[PDB]
């Protein structure tokens, strides 16, 4: 269900919500693991491919400078969090 | 006629012929397992208890309906999240399943500081200040309400509670649990008055309600948080190796609690076996019925013990010719883990009817949590009785008598806020007692979904015999409190208590003389109370026990001892725990000592004006209790 | 064995052989006069009363010794002055000889506005506001403390009290008098706790102490002030012709009060005749002993009645075979002109000892003030006892029975702050009764230097017979409460007291309906109390009086009626008058009525949340009293 | 005594106490009937002779623009007060 998250992100960004609080609302509404706010989409693709390489079990989606990563276990959740901290 | 030695072994024979595990695992059937306060299964279990009381053919069975406000989870999930890099990195920590009732529904963001158990000494012995930050603490030592209050007193914006594996050895690192953070008892929206339709429920909020959000988290979420924190936790805490102290500088924690209030109808079930001599006086035996999860350890064992004690005493009255002089009241309370809502509201509603009639309360909650130790928390008036019951009741496993330590009374802990006997003792002035077969560690599954009958029977194989021993202790309590012309209440015990207090106060003589005060009048009050106890003992000795009038008059003098220790200078609505020994507030003797400590420190903490009033009111409270116990007002012979 | 018909005639025959004028004028000698609180002559009279109690061979006599702070005049004289022309014209009005105790020592200058008697409705019906001005008030109607409180509530900076000739027809017109301004009882520096050395006297100030100066002036000084003010006093006030309202434009009044506190030792004397069956239960008979001036009317008559009643009852129990089932306590109080300091501190000291033991108080203060009317103020429990007493005690002059009006109970005024029975009823929850043979007008010499024996015997020539009638009323009260196995307390009397209250509240039913509330639970509580009283009466009728067990069980429920009307939701230290009927504070039923009456004006004086809490607490107080009188806890019904 | 009042007024006026409050202190301490604060000694002589003419029983003393009148009855006190009000 990637595209509904994309629609939510787009409609929240158009209402005037900044990227950070939009990420917080996304993680509150869709129960995703990690959200990363990037400066441009090249860095977004880079960080998303990094997370996909080091955590292939994760579902990573990029939209409007927001990278949403969803996993179902806590080991992989901590790994995704550490990879996002390292690659940020 | 029957004597004590016959009733003892007849009760024992009925104990040997009674099966407890059957009724326990019956209370743990899918018809009753999840009985939150006000739920349908709680109501069905109350109906079953009422029908069982009617089947025992008690003297009377009735019920009370209260309408109280509890707090429940919302459609929106509570969340613990970690944010970093000025909100550009978001990390979901946990959407917990459990919660803390009476928490403030809010969202806070800030630093997370570990404060061990959240006691006042833990916050005092802390390097990192908690003002403006969230505080993570461990369950245990004190109640959730005490932790939240100690945190909020130091300007903390949030509280997180978890269970470490060292203190709670549970394999499931994702187990949720439930609590409540109301610094008090009863319905926190009817503070000091009953929760009936007659009051029409006016806008009133108890001061014990916290004003910061508090949420319970699992061990996995706690370790995930520690993964984003720095500093090693001190070795004095004896916690997990993964324990950490303070978050990173750029990392913050966001706690979102959205719990909502809910008005529910709770039922208190009652049965009464009327006395044959003095039926207007009675003891009360209560047990919590509801629980957040299955609640096998807390409420199941207590309800089974209540049912079995009622059945056995009714059989003894109807089949064995047992004639109690005074009545017996068995009570099944509800909403017992949101504080003491059922029992406290019952006390607040019928306080005028139990003023000098109900003379002892026996609590059965959490009576079986282990087999190693037999712990007791009670008013001193019952100590002797307890002692006399530990000298002829054998241990369920070792086979020896429970009376092994001759100085157990000096090691008795006082009743706490979570215990249902605390409002009976500190508010209504009724002597109360709580006892338990437990271990040196807390029961890990209390308040969790794992508080099932299976885990309990796996941890305690001989659950039946331990429950039989607990029921035997309670039954001997009731029998020695009901059968004879003497109540077996030892007033002289309080002497020792006083002897302790003044002793501690002597440690501050240099300060008392420094304020131009003196302790001679408190010495005289202690001596006068000792003399009054001696005079009452001699009056009991010189009076013939067959004269029912003089004996009842002496017992009336006895039943006023606990009441005269309730502070008559505070408001029972805004300070209900009036007992100067076991209450709560600036009117208690421990409060007096704690305030007087700060005299040596010379900082602003010591309030000299408050201490002068505390010393005056406490001194005359003791002197008034001694004068009332001496006898008539014109028979008070002391150098004034 | 003796029955009521023999005890009554024995008491009357001993009353006929007793002279009261002798003892009164002995208490008015030059020993014992004047006897201020803590004075040497007050101690001499206390020792005399103690030795007289010893002579009567009472069961036991004893004493209590308190140390209390009163207020007295200083070496600096209090002054009332008139200034004019921006302080260039000053005029000494008076250096008064009297004063008001517990007044704040200060000096204030401003305009002087008349407020008639100083009641709240008097201040309401005034056009000139009293904010930041001094207020001149005439005595009577209410206590000094009530006047000062009503003035200070509207930002008045000073109070002056005088006696007009219309209500106080005194020829002297320069006579000084004395009173106290504390809005309460007992030592105002030990509020809620006794005044013993054990307390070590911590810093505690009663909220009833005023923060503005109040001073008494003579009628001459009052008319001297009237000569410097304008405006005619309304004819509704019924005052002197020289009365005026508001000062002139350029004229101001300067009031200077410099009273100082003084710690004194007061002594409460006690004697007790022990009962023969239930000695732990007792009646208390008290009388004030101290007085600012000679105090013949207030303290002399009361102390003489106390002494003679004690003597007669001791003679009856020692020589005539009178055997009371319950004990009798005769108490001589002190410091009774600064409130009820002796009695209130005694109640605060031994409150736990007389919790459910002392069951009736009989005050003898100011029992002889006239011959026209026989007035009484008491708890409803005693009403019947009063009624049955008025039906067989004859009037001192007319010779007829005191019972003439069949609707007297509906005209009884409640006890006031100045009466010593008020702390017994509203604080300790003990039924109390005060009575007096008086006139429609106040005794003019109370609190003055002319409260002497000659002025009292001249106004009342038949003083001996009137004092005998008062002592007969008191003695029949004592006998009816002690001689029989049944205590003559009528609990059903409270039913009407409830029936009126709810009915009054029902007059505002629409307001109750506008806030989404209902009075149905108050009606339910009233009906439950009525049915509990009826069940108790039927059980009394069906019980055999020789069975001590059942009788004591019922009498314990009787002796708990007055206690269950004390509010259990307020602090007894900061709100000692806890009685929901006759107390003082927002916890009383009259306070609930006062608050509810303010809703319809729609001005923001009505506090709805306070009203809801008052309604809840009063409703459950009534319901708890009803349930406690019903019987066991398991016999209460719910919907 | 006249000299006692004069010395008291002297000590008070040298201390910085104004004439009005000094008159108030005089009437508080010496129990005098009336005191008048005048602008000059002309008003002092005028008021003193007026009061002594209309109330011969009064004891009048003049000092430092303050005229103190002492009498021992209330009717004469009212007479002196009215005369001082009229002559002011
Ligand atoms: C003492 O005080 C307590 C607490 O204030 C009162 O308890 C509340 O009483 C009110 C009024 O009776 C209750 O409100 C009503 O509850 C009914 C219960 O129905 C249940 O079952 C139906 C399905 O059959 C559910 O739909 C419903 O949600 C309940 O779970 C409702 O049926 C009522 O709805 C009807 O009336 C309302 C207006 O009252 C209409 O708007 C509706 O459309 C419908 O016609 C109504 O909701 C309330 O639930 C009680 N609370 C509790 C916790 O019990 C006592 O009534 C009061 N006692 C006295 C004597 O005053
Ligand atoms: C209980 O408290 C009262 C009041 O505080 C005590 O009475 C007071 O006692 C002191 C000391 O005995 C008295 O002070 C002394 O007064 C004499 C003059 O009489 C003076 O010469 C001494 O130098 C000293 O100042 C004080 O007057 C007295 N007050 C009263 C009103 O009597 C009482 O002693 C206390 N009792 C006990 C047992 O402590
Ligand atoms: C906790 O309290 C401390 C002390 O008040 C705060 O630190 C001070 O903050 C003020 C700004 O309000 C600065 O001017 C001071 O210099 C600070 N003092 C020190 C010693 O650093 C601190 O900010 C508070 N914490 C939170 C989260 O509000
Ligand atoms: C020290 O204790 C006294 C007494 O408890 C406090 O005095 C109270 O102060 C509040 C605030 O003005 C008042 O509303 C109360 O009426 C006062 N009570 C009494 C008995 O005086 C005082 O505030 C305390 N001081 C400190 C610094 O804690
Ligand atoms: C008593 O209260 C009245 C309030 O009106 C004061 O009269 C003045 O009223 C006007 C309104 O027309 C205000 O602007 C003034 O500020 C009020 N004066 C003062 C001093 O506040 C009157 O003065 C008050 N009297 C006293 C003695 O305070
Ligand atoms: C109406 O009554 C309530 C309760 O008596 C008042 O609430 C109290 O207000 C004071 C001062 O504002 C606070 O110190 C108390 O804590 C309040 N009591 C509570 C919150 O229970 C309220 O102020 C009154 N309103 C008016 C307009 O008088
Ligand atoms: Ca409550
Ligand atoms: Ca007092």
């Amino acid at each position: 269900d990637e595209e509904e998250i994309q629609k939510a992100i787009e409609e929240l960004l158009r209402k005037g919500v900044s990227e950070e609080e939009a990420a917080i609302i996304i993680v509150q509404r869709f129960n995703v693991a990690v959200v990363v706010v990037v400066q441009d989409e090249r860095q977004g693709k880079h960080i998303s491919e990094y997370i996909r390489r080091y955590i292939p079990e994760a579902d990573v989606i990029l939209f409007a400078n927001l990278v949403v990563i969803k996993v179902e276990t806590h080991e992989l959740s901590t790994r995704v969090w550490e990879a996002a901290q390292k690659a940020y | 006629r029957l004597y004590w030695d016959d009733l003892k072994r007849k009760l024992s024979e009925k104990l040997d012929s009674t099966d407890f595990t059957s009724t326990i695992k019956l209370l743990n059937e899918n018809s009753y397992v999840p009985r939150e306060a006000g739920s349908q299964k709680d109501e069905n279990l109350a109906l079953y208890v009422e029908n069982q009381f009617r089947e025992f053919k008690l003297s009377k069975v009735w019920r009370d309906q209260h309408f109280v406000k509890i707090q429940v989870k919302d459609s929106a999930q509570n969340s613990v999240i970690i944010v970093d890099k000025n909100g550009r990195l978001v990390y979901l920590v946990e959407n917990p399943g459990g919660y803390v009732a009476y928490s403030k529904a809010a969202t806070v963001t800030g630093k997370l500081v570990h404060a061990n158990f959240g006691t006042k000494k833990d916050f005092e012995d802390l390097y990192t200040p908690v003002n403006g930050s969230i505080v993570i603490v461990r369950a245990g030592k004190i109640t959730f309400a005490e932790k939240v209050a100690n945190a909020e007193s130091l300007n903390a914006i949030g509280v997180l509670i978890y269970m470490d594996q060292t203190k709670f050895p549970i394999v499931n690192a994702e187990l949720s649990f439930f609590g409540h953070a109301h610094l008090g008892t009863g319905d926190p929206y009817t503070p000091g008055f009953p929760s009936f339709n007659h009051t029409q429920f006016p806008p009133s909020r108890s001061s014990g309600l916290p004003n910061i959000p508090v949420q319970t988290i699992s061990r996995a979420a706690a370790e995930k948080l520690f993964g984003n924190m720095e500093g090693d936790c001190p070795s004095d805490w004896k916690t997990d190796s993964t324990c950490r102290m303070v978050t990173s500088e750029s990392k913050n924690v966001k706690l979102t609690v959205s719990n909502v209030l809910k008005e529910i109808k709770i039922l208190n079930i009652f049965g009464v076996i009327k006395g044959f001599v003095e039926p207007d006086h009675y003891v009360v035996v209560g047990a919590q019925r509801d629980a957040w999860g299955p609640g096998a350890a807390k409420s199941g064992v207590g309800t089974a013990l209540l049912l079995k004690l009622a059945q056995m005493f009714s059989d003894m009255v109807l089949k064995d010719g047992f004639q109690p002089s005074r009545s017996i009241i068995f009570a099944s309370w509800s909403a017992g883990d949101f504080g003491s809502v059922g029992a406290t509201e019952w006390l607040e509603g019928y306080l005028s009817s139990l003023h000098l009639k109900a003379f002892t309360y026996i609590n059965l909650d959490k009576a079986v949590l282990g087999t190693s130790n037999f712990k007791v928390s009670a008013s001193p008036l019952l100590y002797t009785l307890i002692e006399k019951t530990m000298q002829n009741v054998k241990h369920p496993v070792t086979g020896q008598f429970l009376y092994q330590d001759s100085n157990w009374a000096s090691k008795v802990e006082k009743l706490t806020l979570d215990n249902a006997a605390f409002p009976f003792l500190a508010y209504s002035g009724i002597p109360a007692v709580s006892f338990c077969f437990c271990e040196d560690t807390d029961y890990p599954y209390l308040g969790t979904t794992m508080d099932t009958y299976k885990e309990l029977i796996e941890r305690i194989p001989e659950l039946n015999k331990v429950a039989r021993a607990a029921a035997e202790v309670a039954g001997q309590f009731v029998i020695k409190l009901t059968h004879d012309v003497e109540l077996n209440l030892d007033y002289e015990r309080y002497n020792s208590q006083l002897l302790s207090f003044v002793r501690d106060l002597n440690q501050y003589r240099a300060d008392i003389k420094e304020m131009g005060l003196s302790l001679q009048w408190l010495y005289s009050a202690r001596g006068d109370f000792f003399r009054a106890t001696s005079r009452l003992t001699t009056d009991f000795g010189n009076a013939e026990k067959t004269d029912r009038f003089v004996m009842k008059k002496l017992n009336d003098r006895v039943m006023r001892v606990e009441y005269h220790f309730l502070s008559p200078y505070v408001s029972p609505k805004e300070s209900p725990f009036r007992h100067v020994f076991w209450g709560s507030g600036s009117h208690t003797l421990p409060a007096l000592l704690e305030n007087l400590k700060l005299r040596k420190q010379n900082n602003g903490a010591f309030n000299e004006t408050l201490f002068r009033n505390q010393l005056a009111l406490a001194t005359w409270t003791i002197q008034g209790a001694a004068n009332a116990l001496s006898g008539d007002v014109w028979d008070i012979d002391n150098e004034f």
